DNA sequence: ACTAGTAAAAGTACTTGAGCTTGAT
RNA sequence: CAUAAAGACCAGGC
DNA sequence: ATCAAGCTCAAGTACTTAAGCCTGGTCTATACTAGT
């Protein structure tokens, strides 16, 4: 987390039943960032937001957000020992508890789409072959290219 | 609670998923009827489904009431991780939410863990159309090369290219399929 | 994917268009004649009488002990019934072989098939030889045990530990207590549509549908099934057309083939005319045998050399010609 | 040179400098220029290396194959794959019925298969107690010891290290004429291409004994039904090839 | 050479090589370009079913 | 996308 | 031939494909000649009998005069003549049609 | 045991009685509707060490339109049959002067005996059946239509009033169980009468070779 | 049922037959070492496959944040009121939808099914 | 040095291999 | 009028 | 009592096969050796 020895691209998988620990520093893996959850609250406080809308004259950016221990890169093998909460305002409250021991949290759940599928308005209302049709058709729409 | 007795021909997994698919498939046709009986006379979906030009009665139910339940490889959405479907759920969960029952509609929008599943189902339905055409277009060549010279001769007999007889009269009656209709005999059926 | 297991659509069409000797899911629909067709339990022991039962389906465990004399019995309970056998001991003519085999039986799978230790021990003795000795309990007890010894008339290389484990792992898989060996699982249902019911002209002259019990298998062997009692020999059919070509004839493959094409066309509610199915099934079976619609059926015909070269084997047909 | 990278003549500029050179400020880079046209390298998928896999192919007498695509840390022109299979139950024979399934191995540059205890006895470790404390890790489970017993009772007659290297080294691409060429080729293949990612130096074959005991131990876990099989389409079993 | 023509190998072995790597950049619209620079590929053959 | 008996 | 249809069709159906639709062809003739179905009619029934016989002779599939080329004529035009004498008989056309 | 075996012997015997009834021979009606109890009281109860031996089950029948033509039905004792038993039966046929014969084989043949059945072709034609094959009459089945063997004049009006040659007919090989049910050699035309749903009845022809 | 090794060359011991005292002996096919039988049996072949999961689940599985938890089932040995449940995750999927419970109090690890 | 020779199932078709029956003895 | 070869791979349209 | 002759059934090892039509693009003719 706080970057003493280990570069942030390794993955450290512990499967409890198999009784082994795998550590990967190999190249070629694919990963995406997430937000750490403590006991039940997040770690991204408002102290990290009010000095992040000031990037042009503060020298505070994403690397100070990684080096503070509030986001973290997770890859695909380590997404099988994880317990995500998809949104904080609705899934980490005191309710009829589905799970009570979340370990991560997503940024926004619409970051699972690519470049040609982020130009479709309201994709959660369409039939998904139509999304696949337009995700190969905004590649041949005449416009200004450069 | 180890209280579910299996059925003749099935395992425990098969009787479990068959009666869960029974419950959920009987509770999306009900919502379909609640959508069908709540339209109007000036409506235009209903004015297309009735007239027969375009549309069907499951599209009105998916647009208005419930999209349904997706399935890849002919069964409900599988455990693609170990004991989970996506990393949001808990291990060995078998409920309707965890495995693909899309309970919203196309107008109320889809939640993320549900739009992903609907993308899986639409993906399978796109692969099948992408693949099937080569096999069908190969069969339809192999038949047409195997039968290409069978024809009706001037004796009303249906002979080969080597003139060796295939049928003595065409279609076992002698008639061409352009000018026949459905009829009823009405002598075999009634009482004595 | 959405509908037992029966292939439909395209792969069953390309199983019927050639004559593929291993169809991907063959079956054998079984009708019944007498009192067995109406009552469920006599249909249940026709069901037991057709489906194959190997010995390992009715076993619990097999444990090789070492009793040099049958009066020792290191097994902590079994001195009672071999003491009943010890009231009059039999077959101690050559020696006593010490190496023993011991099978426990599971009474759910046993009483499910109306079997007992007397006809199992009749089968595994009369049928294998006299090389073994099969003693067993009484049906009063809960556990079902049968002790097996090798015959002493060889001991008066062939080490009997390796040999006795060899017959232990041969009797579990190759014993065939009941049934036909090609038929692996038989179902049981009575139909709802009228195409598998029994349609009778009544006394007044009215077509009546009657519900009947039918069995339907996973695996085809028609000639042994037609030859079985309380089975209708008139109406029993199948879907493996090379097996109907083996058993019934050539006209039966014309008509069963016509019925199979009509079965795959009319499952999606479509309709193709009859002249076309009669022409295909009447060209495919015209010269006596099953002219498959492939390379190897049409390219072995009396058609000329300049017709076979436009179908898949141009230069080879031209050079043999 | 890939454009906009650190060894390009456009890195770290501002917008007026990029517009002055007739370049676009938005154009993201990440492409080459060869003979005027502009190429781009597509990242090619790959199966992961140095991980032990168990599958089950329904074709042959092999009922459970293991794999390990091995690479010696970004320096290998081939990739040395070592399988450890397990034979069928339904092999038609009046002897194997009481014997059982035998564990084999398909080493690189050796076309015919070799049984396992011969390969372990080519690495030293002549006793059977030591070979079965490398291949299974506890001595109170009676099921997992019976599962490997025909693999021991096949290789009883080759019970010397040097005739084991003659046995393994006898079937190469072309067999040797004398014996010491065969123990030469067997020792260099069985030490230099048996598992390059573990160790290349001529000592420490103990670590190849522990890792091959782990591979066959994993085959015995996935044969006794105590674990699932590995999934080919699992996207944690993939790697990607960029520029 | 092997960037210029795609065939990821030698010139004298130009038929035992995995083609389709290092292809021409696409310039209709700017998101065509951003999609082409972010693209994965699996080497399973494209006639299997 | 509908159900098990329908379409995907 | 009522008893022949019960062994050609053992199941019980009656939807059979044939040539020219006969109910539509008697229902056109009820309007080309303005048939009042309320009066007594002037069709004497032994014009019906020899009408159906002389038409049923003029329907030749196999042109032949000798035997074995005259019995296949009666196997070809068999189901249509059962249907023809079934629909166009004496009671059913003096009463209903 | 023995009740299943005498059930088999009754059902085989009844099958052979319809078989030679269909080939055109003289069969009394009493042995066609022969119930199991009349068999069981006539020939014996059990064949296990018993009175129906597989000997004294043999049947000699005679043709209708000619009293000379007879056919013998042999039930061999041993499971697989060699050449020596075929020489025994052929010896009995030699001294009794009968041409046609059937051999209902219990378990199977040996191929030199089968070559010893195809080699005496112009005289002493023997036919080989199997116990497992004769437990059901295949002519009464749902799928199998009516076959009628055609005499030579009728073949002349077929090949003369369609203006065909003889090879231009459809064919059938003489190894299917129906042309072995009727005992048909190469050169003979079978007539098949089957009911169809387009015309009502269709008569087609087949040349056996 | 188990396995037997030698005390000189450390290889596999086999059962053998010597025809004097009617006693099963284990011997070695390498050296000349003999010892008698203690159990007087060889082979056990469990066809029923009724192995119990309570000797194959680990007490460490309560340290897993991706498994469900229950207040309603207390433990018996320690009285702790928190547990974690899971299914078979193993072979024999004949009727395998039971529910194994593991106590989550540290240094207890008590395991029970219902 | 310049420039021209230059080395995925799935059906069938064919081969070997083991064992049988039979005349000889 | 006449002449613009030809092969291999790739990205697409219905 | 074994001994070839002739034959049948089974398994092992190659060859042959995968929709139609249409429109644009870039690259390449061999790198290496002896005549001349
Ligand atoms: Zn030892
Ligand atoms: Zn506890």
């Amino acid at each position: 987390r706080q970057m003493d020895i280990i570069v942030s691209e390794v993955s450290m998988i512990r499967d409890i039943r198999e009784r082994e620990i795998r550590i990967y520093t190999d190249a070629g893996r694919i990963c995406r960032p997430l937000l750490i959850v403590e006991k039940q609250k997040l770690l991204l406080k408002k102290r990290h937001i009010d000095q992040l809308k000031e990037r042009e004259y503060n020298n505070y950016s994403w690397q100070d957000l990684v080096a503070s221990g509030v986001v973290e890169y997770i890859d695909t093998l380590e997404e099988e020992t994880v317990m995500l909460a998809m949104t904080p305002d609705d899934l980490q409250e005191k309710e009829v508890a589905y799970c009570s021991t979340y370990t991560h949290c997503e940024i926004h759940p619409s970051m699972i789409l690519g470049v040609c599928a982020s130009i479709i308005p309201f994709p959660d209302h369409n039939q998904s072959p139509r999304n696949t049709y337009q995700s190969a058709m905004g590649k041949q729409a005449m416009g200004v290219y450069i | 609670n180890n209280e579910l007795e299996p059925t003749p021909g099935n395992t425990l997994r098969q009787t479990f998923e068959n009666q869960v698919n029974r419950i959920l498939n009987d509770a999306r046709d009900k919502t379909g009827s609640s959508a069908q009986k709540s339209l109007s006379e000036y409506n235009n979906f209903k004015s297309m489904v009735v007239s027969g030009a375009k549309g069907s009665k499951i599209n009105i139910s998916q647009v208005i009431a419930v999209v349904g339940q997706q399935n890849v490889e002919g069964k409900r959405i599988p455990f693609g991780f170990k004991h989970r479907t996506l990393p949001h759920f808990i291990k060995d969960d078998y409920g309707p939410e965890s495995r693909g029952f899309v309970e919203n509609s196309y107008l109320a929008g889809l939640t993320p863990t549900e739009f992903f599943f609907h993308a899986m189902g639409g993906r399978e339905g796109l692969i099948d159309t992408a693949v099937k055409t080569a096999e069908t277009g190969y069969i339809q060549r192999r038949l047409i090369k195997s039968m290409e010279s069978v024809m009706v001769k001037y004796d009303a007999t249906v002979r080969n290219s080597i003139n060796q007889v295939v049928q003595l009269r065409y279609g076992e009656d002698g008639l061409a399929g352009e000018s026949v209709e459905f009829q009823n005999l009405a002598t075999l059926k009634p009482s004595n | 994917f959405h509908y037992k297991n029966v292939t439909l659509g395209v792969p069953r069409l390309k199983e019927l268009i050639n004559i593929s000797k291993k169809p991907k899911t063959p079956s054998l629909t079984v009708f019944l004649l007498g009192q067995s067709a109406r009552d469920a339990e006599r249909a249940k022991d026709i069901l037991c009488r057709l489906e194959h039962t190997t010995l390992r389906k009715v076993t619990a465990n097999t444990a090789i002990y070492y009793d040099p004399n049958p009066q020792s019995t290191v097994v902590a309970e079994d001195q009672e019934w071999v003491n009943v056998y010890y009231e009059m001991p039999d077959f101690d003519v050559a020696r006593i072989s010490p190496w023993l085999l011991r099978v426990e039986l599971d009474r759910k799978h046993m009483t499910d098939r109306k079997l007992t230790m007397e006809q199992i021990a009749e089968k595994i003795n009369a049928g294998f030889g006299d090389d073994l000795n099969c003693i067993f309990n009484d049906d009063n007890a809960e556990k079902l045990v049968l002790r097996i010894r090798i015959m002493n008339s060889d001991e008066n290389k062939m080490d009997d530990d390796v040999f006795l484990r060899c017959i232990e792992s041969n009797m579990l898989t190759d014993m065939t207590l009941q049934g036909i060996e090609q038929i692996s699982k038989v179902y049981m249902h009575l139909p709802q549509t009228d195409n598998k019911k029994k349609i009778i002209i009544t006394e007044d002259g009215e077509f009546k549908a009657l519900q009947e019990w039918i069995l339907e298998t996973d695996g085809v062997s028609l000639m042994r099934v037609l030859s079985e009692k309380d089975v209708d020999p008139v109406r029993t059919t199948s879907n493996d057309i090379v097996e109907i070509f083996t058993v019934l004839g050539i006209e039966a493959v014309r008509k069963a083939l016509e019925r199979e094409l009509y079965h795959v066309i009319s499952f999606d509610g479509s309709y193709v005319n009859y002249r076309h199915l009669a022409l295909l099934c009447d060209t495919m079976t015209c010269r006596g045998h099953l002219m498959a619609i492939t390379r190897h059926g049409v390219n072995r015909q009396d058609t000329g050399p300049l017709m076979k070269c436009s179908f898949e084997e141009t230069v080879d047909v031209l050079m043999e010609a | 040179i890939m454009l906009r990278s650190t060894y390009c003549l456009l890195n770290g500029l501002t917008d007026r400098d990029l517009c002055e050179l007739n370049e676009c400020p938005l154009d993201p880079g990440g492409y080459f220029i060869i003979n005027g046209s502009e190429k781009v390298l597509i990242a090619q998928e790959k199966m992961a290396t140095n991980t032990v896999y168990v599958f089950a192919k329904k074709d042959s007498k092999y009922a459970y194959t293991g794999e390990c695509r091995s690479c010696l840390e970004n320096s290998s022109r081939p990739t040395s794959t070592i399988w450890v299979s397990m034979l069928a139950r339904g092999g038609q024979g009046a002897k194997k019925s009481a014997i059982g399934q035998r564990i084999v191995a398909t080493l690189p540059y050796i076309k015919q298969e070799v049984p396992i205890i011969i390969v372990f006895r080519a690495l030293g470790f002549v006793s059977d107690r030591d070979i079965l404390e490398h291949i299974i890790y506890d001595f109170e489970d009676p099921e997992m010891m019976e599962m490997v017993k025909p693999s021991l009772d096949e290789a009883f007659v080759i019970q010397e290290q040097n005739v084991a290297l003659n046995f393994i080294g006898s079937r190469g691409a072309k067999p040797g004429v004398t014996k010491e060429k065969r123990i030469k080729y067997a020792k260099e293949v069985l030490q230099k291409e048996m598992l390059p990612h573990v160790g290349v130096s001529d000592f420490c074959e103990t670590k190849k004994a522990y890792f091959l005991g782990y591979m066959v131990h994993r085959l015995l876990l996935a044969a006794l039904g105590r674990r699932e099989l590995d999934d080919r389409d699992h996207y944690g079993n993939k790697r990607l090839d960029l520029a | 050479y092997s960037l210029a023509t795609g065939n990821w190998g030698d010139q004298k072995k130009a038929h035992q090589a995995r083609a389709g790597v290092s292809q021409v950049l696409n310039r209709l619209t700017f998101a065509s370009t951003l999609s082409h620079l972010r693209r994965l590929n699996s080497p399973i053959g494209r006639d299997g079913k | 996308i509908w159900g098990i008996g329908c379409n995907p | 031939d009522r008893e022949v249809l019960r062994v050609i069709f053992p199941t019980g159906d009656s939807k059979v494909v044939l040539p020219c639709n006969l109910l539509r062809m008697i229902w056109n003739a009820q309007k080309i000649f303005h048939i009042n179905p309320r009066l007594p009619s002037d069709l004497h029934p032994i014009k019906v009998v020899e009408g159906v016989k002389e038409l049923s002779k003029k329907l030749v599939i196999v042109n032949g005069d000798d035997p074995l080329s005259r019995q296949a004529q009666e196997n070809a035009t068999l189901l249509f003549n059962i249907h023809l004498r079934s629909t166009l008989c004496s009671r059913r056309m003096a009463e209903e049609f | 045991d023995d009740e299943e075996e005498t059930y088999r012997l009754w059902k085989i015997r009844k099958t052979i009685m319809q078989l030679c009834h269909d080939r055109g021979y003289l069969v009394t009606q009493d042995e066609l509707d022969q119930t199991l109890e009349e068999f069981k009281a006539q020939f014996g109860d059990k064949p296990s060490e018993g009175r129906p031996r597989r000997t004294d089950l043999t049947v000699l029948v005679a043709h209708n339109d000619d009293p000379t033509d007879q056919m013998f039905v042999f039930f061999p004792e041993e499971p697989k049959v060699g050449i020596k038993t075929i020489k025994v039966y052929c010896q009995r046929m030699q001294e009794e002067n009968i041409t046609r014969a059937l051999i209902v084989v219990q378990q199977g043949m040996t191929p030199s005996a089968k070559q010893s059945l195809v080699d005496m072709a112009p005289k002493y034609i023997l036919e080989q059946f199997l116990q497992q094959e004769l437990l059901i009459n295949i002519t009464e089945h749902e799928l199998v239509p009516e076959h009628v063997v055609m005499t030579k004049e009728e073949v002349t009006e077929l090949l003369a009033r369609y203006k065909l040659r003889e090879n231009q007919l459809p064919r059938i090989q003489a190894g299917d169980p129906v042309a072995r049910y009727f005992g048909i050699k190469r050169g003979q035309v079978v007539k098949i009468i089957r009911p169809s749903e387009t015309a009502g009845r269709y008569i087609t022809y087949r040349l056996v070779q | 049922v188990g396995i037997r090794f030698c005390q000189e060359c450390n290889n596999m011991l086999y059962p053998k037959e010597d025809k004097e005292n009617r006693i099963l002996l284990y011997a070695c096919r390498n050296c000349d070492y003999q010892q008698e039988a203690d159990n007087s049996c060889i082979y056990v072949n469990k066809i029923t496959h009724e192995v119990d999961e309570l000797t194959q689940i680990i007490a460490d599985v309560s340290q897993d944040p991706t498994l469900p938890r229950t207040e309603d089932h207390p433990c018996q040995k320690c009285g702790h009121k928190e547990a974690v449940f899971f299914q078979s995750h193993s072979a024999r999927a004949e009727d395998a939808m039971r529910l194994y419970y593991v106590c989550t109090a540290p240094h207890c690890g008590h395991r029970w099914t219902e």
